[PDB]
């Protein structure tokens, strides 16, 4: 995360937002017996502002 | 009369001409809405830059 935050008059908070988050790509992971595996989440990317 | 008058007026008026009467003053303004300084976004590989 990386954020830059502000007040607004109007009792608002605007924030210039970066977000990187995921999990490492992992072919070596080969097992088949591994059908427990660890949740795969994707990999995302978002910069935004919002208020 | 008349003479002392006019001479008195006269010196008179270029001993005040040092007087110096123009002057600067300093307003501060703060903004509620938006950041002051020149703005920057990150696209997935690049800064870019607003004005």
């Amino acid at each position: 995360i990386r954020v830059l935050p502000r007040f607004s008059a109007d009792g608002q908070i605007e924030m210039s937002l970066d977000i990187e988050d995921g999990n490492d790509k992992t072919p070596q992971s080969d097992t088949t017996t591994s059908v427990d595996a660890l949740p795969e989440v994707g990999r995302t990317l978002i910069s935004t502002i919002a208020r | 009369y008349v003479d002392m008058v006019v001479n008195a007026a006269t010196m008179m008026d270029k001993q005040n001409d040092g007087i110096e009467l123009g002057r600067q003053k300093i307003g501060v303004m703060r903004l509620n809405n938006t950041f002051v300084g020149d703005r920057t976004y990150n696209l997935r590989d690049q800064k870019m830059v607003i004005p």
